[PDB]
Formats: structure tokens, C-alpha cells, sequence
DNA sequence: TGGGGACTTTCC
DNA sequence: AGGAAAGTCCCC
């Protein structure tokens, strides 16, 4: 039957979360999309469609499960980090442009959590599926500014509890869901929710792009143990490594690890290490791999620099 | 009766400390100090000994030193001020429990209307002039003794100023401090890419002082290649000798433009051409 | 409709 | 005590 479809998910990677503070209009989640002369941006595409329906976008987590997240979509049609643009003609592919995250201070993460359970345990559309499952119940029907079961709101709100201590404000995910005409009127009818990639907030130090920005010597001897200086960006002393590798012939690479210490990473943006043994130091002829930088946790990596691993 | 500066506090290398960091944790060290024989800040009453009060408390760094908005902490500090009585059998007394509590720059009205609400103010500077912003980047602390007159009544001595202390935090009021350093060889020519880890400094504002008496050069770099505020990365200068035949040996050191500080310098080893 | 660097405060 | 994170400012 009917269901939506993600025809293009979110960068990503690369998309920093703006405090509220920081003012608006000042970047657009972006699409998967760099392809040169061209912007892109996240959109989405009902299948076994309906004509006219209309889409809502909104933030959760990241975890195992699908809970509510306390930044909030900000953006043109967005409106308590939620987004109600309408995909209801005769073409369903419905895109989200020039959105935005509100990075939500620590400060106050319960707050606009229980704000956000609160606003959706009454609307069933929102199922207690997200706040406390011990809420399960609700559908759609209606109920504005409708009182709670006043033991309800503490289910709901001590739920926005044990939830913001595990809440990490460095990551999200698009949880978007649409909504179809039901009973005469009313986009009334849930058509099951789909969840996006996940979006990893740039600023946060554990989320930074490993770039390589400048380095003492291209090259060196194969004898290992050569000092070099590379200057590169917001690197985490303990979680971070250099990397030189070169991939020989079909498949089969090679490794070596610049040798160091978190001492040896000065202000987070450089990095004194030593060079180390190439694959062999019996080498006639120049040999040439490459460095790049290295997150120890995640294993992302960088765009590399070359070497040139000369002789003995 | 006058009170003199036997002391005076560590200018620069303190980093002022927000109200907020787990209160205390540390003092105000004097210029001369060092861990295996440590000072505090003091004063020499001279010309009396005796019973009366030692009040100090911070004031601006320049003119009209106005109450300056930050906080003096530690024992029997109060209102922004330290003050107590000062031991009688002796005229040389020591503070090693100052403390300088900086305000948050939002909450700095509320301050300067308590240096007047709590009666502060040893210069007396005009409300006019207290309006003008601060900067809450350097402190002078402020001793002003109380002694007792030929019938025995208190004495108003006169107050006397400290050296500035500039905050740490600043990376403008900093102390320039080179860390590690790619090399130092060059040439008489000159133009070679030295990298230098500098601890946090500023692209607008900063720039290696190749000198050694008889000469001075700065290093050929932009600010673009200010990496972070913490790495620049130069080009090794042309000596004023640009035909050296034997090694002159130099000195550089990252030298800061508006203060003009500079710092402990390094040995850079320009060689024969 | 953009984004990035670094300044200020707070955490540890 | 430093060093970093968390949060704000601000400019090309």
C-alpha cells in the first residue's frame, strides 16, 4: 500500500547544531549531496501513494530505539521542532529544505524533553511508543491543550527524566512520518514512520573532520623513528593516531602507525610524532604510501597526504 | 608612616578564575616565586608598628583607577574588598590567601554598583568616569593601610598601588610561551620554514622576533598561517649579515605587537650561508 | 539561504 | 591546576 521513502537522506556528517543563540538563518541541513555546481537537500516520497498528504518531520535519537530528541527542527514550516510541509497534489515527492537543529543547552534538556513527550502523548500520532510505552494507547482523534491523566503527566514526565540522562545532544536522526485523508477530511491516518540516517552534530570535538592541514616532511627514510610536525584540526589527544598505508597490488594493504603520545598532541591541533619502518628498509627505489589522520574510536579517518619513503 | 610594596604580585601567568570553578584553588603569588621557595604579596608599614586594619582591594589598571568590577577572595575578604586587622609586633605583613574572582561580563553593572553600594573606592573617582567599560583583563591591587596617630586614633595611610596582574585566560593578556619548535638552523639568507607550537596565541596580533643585539628580524609568515592560535608556521629570516661565513647564533621569540610582550626566547642557530 | 573562527564561561 | 567542553559572539 501506501509508504514513505526516503529519496534523499541528510548529509549527515559535516552539518554543525546552532544555539539558539547564534542566530537564524545561518546554514541549512544539507542533503547527501557536494556534487559540485548544485545545493541538494534531505526529501522524501510516498509510494502506492495518496495524492494529497501531508508529511511532518521531526528529531530522535540515536540509539537502539526511536525516542524523542530535545534539539528541535528549526526552519521555515518547523514550529516546536516539528515540520508540517504538504506533499498533497499529484506528485508525493515532498523535500525538507533550509532546516535547521537547535542545539538545546544542558541546561535545559528535561524541559524541552517533557515538553516534547507532553506535546505528542496527546497525539497519538505520537504514540506513548516515544514518551513511556506505558503510555500506549492514543491514535490520532484530536485533543488540544486536553488534560493529561494528571497520574498520566508523571509517567510522561519521569519518563522525561530517565531519558535525558541518557540523552546524547551530539547526534539526531529525521523521523519522518505521513499522514493521509481519513473519514472525509483529516489527514487522519499514521502511515508508518521512517527514521533517516544518523546526523552527528560538527562541533562536537568527538564529531570533527580529521584534515590534514599541514606537515614538516613529505618524506623520509624507511629506518623509521624521523620527528615530524603536522598541524591539523581538533583532533582528541587520547583518541586519535597517524596512520601511514599503501595497498599492494590487488587488494592487500600496508600499514604503519606514527609513534607518539596525548603529550605529544599539542593543543588539540598538533601532533609531533615519528615516522616509522616502511614495509621493507631494503628498498633501491623510493616507495610511496600515504598518512592520514586517524579517530581511534570510530575509525573515520581523512582525506590523506602522500610519502615518499626513500631508501637506506 | 608609609606602606611600601616589599612584593608585588606574579603579573603575568595568573589566569583569573570565574566564581563558578570549585571555589579557590589557589592565590596570588608575588613577582619573585617559584615552587621550592613560594611568596605572597606584601607590604613594609613604615615609620609605625603596631594595632590597626591592612585593606587592599582591586582598582583599574590605568587613570582613573576606578573599582575596578572583579572580586578580591580568600580569607577575610568581603564585598570585593580584603580586609583585617594586621599583626602588631611586626611591620613587613604577607597575604597568601588573595584571590581574584572575575566577573561574567553580563553581570558587570551589578558589580560596579556594588563598589559603591559597599563604599569602595580609594581614589574617589566620579560616578561619570565609572560608567566608562572596564577591562576586565588587568588588576592592580590596592593597600590601604590604617595605622595609629601620635594620641592613638586611626590613621588613614596613604593607598598605594600594585604592579598590574593581567588574567591568563585572555589570550590577549596571556604570557607568550613557545613550546616545541620543528628546528632553528637556517641560514644567513634566510628564507627557511621553521613550524613553532606556540601556546595559545593571536594571528591579528603576535609574530616571531628574530633578534640578537646588532640586528632583529621578524619571521616571513601570514596570518593565514596562524594555525588555530596555536601553531604558526614562518620562514626562517634573512640575517642582516646575508654573507656570514661562520655561525652567528641569534634569538627568537614570539613577540606581541599592542603590549609589545615578548618571551623567554629560544636558540635559533643561523648558519654560514 | 551561509558558515566559520575564536571569544567567554563552565566542567573536571 | 591545566585542559577541554559547553555555549556565545561576531565577521567575511
Amino acid at each position: 500500500g501506501p509508504y514513505l521513502q526516503i529519496l534523499e537522506q541528510p548529509k549527515q556528517r559535516g552539518f554543525r547544531f546552532r544555539y539558539v543563540c547564534e542566530g537564524p538563518s545561518h546554514g541549512g541541513l544539507p542533503g547527501a549531496s557536494s556534487e559540485k555546481n548544485k545545493k541538494s537537500y534531505p526529501q522524501v516520497k510516498i509510494c502506492n501513494y495518496v495524492g494529497p498528504a501531508k508529511v511532518i518531520v521531526q528529531l530522535v535519537t540515536n540509539g537502539k530505539n526511536i525516542h524523542l530528541h530535545a534539539h528541535s527542527l528549526v526552519g521555515k514550516h518547523c514550529e516546536d521542532g516539528v515540520c508540517t510541509v504538504t506533499a498533497g497534489p499529484k506528485d508525493m515527492v515532498v523535500g525538507f529544505a533550509n532546516l535547521g537543529i537547535l542545539h538545546v543547552t544542558k541546561k535545559k534538556v528535561f524541559e524541552t524533553l517533557e515538553a516534547r513527550m507532553t506535546e505528542a502523548c496527546i497525539r497519538g500520532y505520537n504514540p506513548g511508543l516515544l514518551v513511556h510505552s506505558d503510555l500506549a494507547y492514543l491514535q490520532a482523534e484530536g485533543g488540544g491543550d486536553r488534560q493529561l491523566t494528571d497520574r498520566e503527566k508523571e509517567i510522561i514526565r519521569q519518563a522525561a527524566v530517565q531519558q535525558t540522562k541518557e540523552m546524547d545532544l551530539s547526534v539526531v536522526r529525521l523521523m519522518f512520518t505521513a499522514f493521509l485523508p481519513d473519514s472525509t477530511g483529516s489527514f487522519t491516518r499514521r502511515l508508518e514512520p521512517v527514521v533517516s540516517d544518523a546526523i552527528y552534530d560538527s562541533k562536537a570535538p568527538n564529531a570533527s573532520n580529521l584534515k590534514i592541514v599541514r606537515m614538516d616532511r613529505t618524506a623520509g627514510c624507511v629506518t623509521g623513528g624521523e620527528e615530524i610536525y603536522l598541524l591539523c584540526d581538533k583532533v582528541q589527544k587520547d583518541d586519535i593516531q597517524i596512520r601511514f598505508y599503501e595497498e599492494e597490488e590487488n587488494g592487500g594493504v600496508w600499514e604503519g602507525f606514527g609513534d607518539f603520545s596525548p603529550t605529544d598532541v599539542h593543543r588539540q591541533f598538533a601532533i609531533v610524532f615519528k615516522t616509522p619502518k616502511y614495509k621493507d628498509v631494503n628498498i633501491t627505489k623510493p616507495a610511496s604510501v600515504f598518512v592520514q589522520l586517524r579517530r581511534k574510536s570510530d575509525l573515520e579517518t581523512s582525506e590523506p597526504k602522500p610519502f615518499l619513503y626513500y631508501p637506506e | 608612616a608609609y606602606v611600601e610594596i616589599i612584593e608585588q604580585p606574579k603579573q603575568r601567568g595568573m589566569r583569573f578564575r570565574y566564581k563558578c570553578e570549585g571555589r579557590s584553588a589557589g592565590s596570588i603569588p608575588g613577582e619573585r616565586s617559584t615552587d621550592t621557595t613560594k611568596t605572597h604579596p606584601t607590604i613594609k608599614i613604615n615609620g609605625y608598628t603596631g594595632p590597626g586594619t591592612v585593606r587592599i582591594s582591586l582598582v583599574t589598571k590605568d587613570p582613573p583607577h576606578r573599582p575596578h568590577p572583579h572580586e578580591l577572595v580568600g580569607k577575610d575578604c568581603r564585598d570585593g574588598y580584603y580586609e583585617a586587622d594586621l599583626c602588631p609586633d611586626r611591620s613587613i605583613h604577607s597575604f597568601q590567601n588573595l584571590g581574584i574572582q572575575c566577573v561574567k561580563k553580563r553581570d558587570l553593572e551589578q558589580a560596579i554598583s556594588q563598589r559603591i553600594q559597599t563604599n569602595n573606592n580609594p581614589f574617589h573617582v566620579p560616578i561619570e568616569e565609572q560608567r566608562g567599560d572596564y577591562d576586565l583583563n588587568a588588576v592592580r591591587l590596592c593597600f590601604q593601610v590604617t595605622v595609629r596617630d601620635p594620641a592613638g586614633r586611626p590613621l588613614l595611610l596613604t593607598p598605594v598601588l600594585s604592579h598590574p596582574i593581567f588574567d591568563n585566560r585572555a589570550p590577549n593578556t596571556a604570557e607568550l610561551k613557545i613550546c616545541r619548535v620543528n628546528r632553528n638552523s637556517g641560514s644567513c639568507l634566510g628564507g627557511d620554514e621553521i613550524f613553532l607550537l606556540c601556546d595559545k596565541v593571536q594571528k591579528e596580533d603576535i609574530e616571531v622576533y628574530f633578534t640578537g643585539p646588532g640586528w632583529e628580524a621578524r619571521g616571513s609568515f601570514s596570518q593565514a598561517d596562524v594555525h588555530r592560535q596555536v601553531a604558526i608556521v614562518f620562514r626562517t629570516p634573512p640575517y642582516a649579515d646575508p654573507s656570514l661565513q661562520a655561525p652567528v647564533r641569534v634569538s627568537m621569540q614570539l613577540r606581541r605587537p599592542s603590549d609589545r610582550e615578548l618571551s623567554e626566547p629560544m636558540e635559533f642557530q643561523y648558519l654560514p650561508d
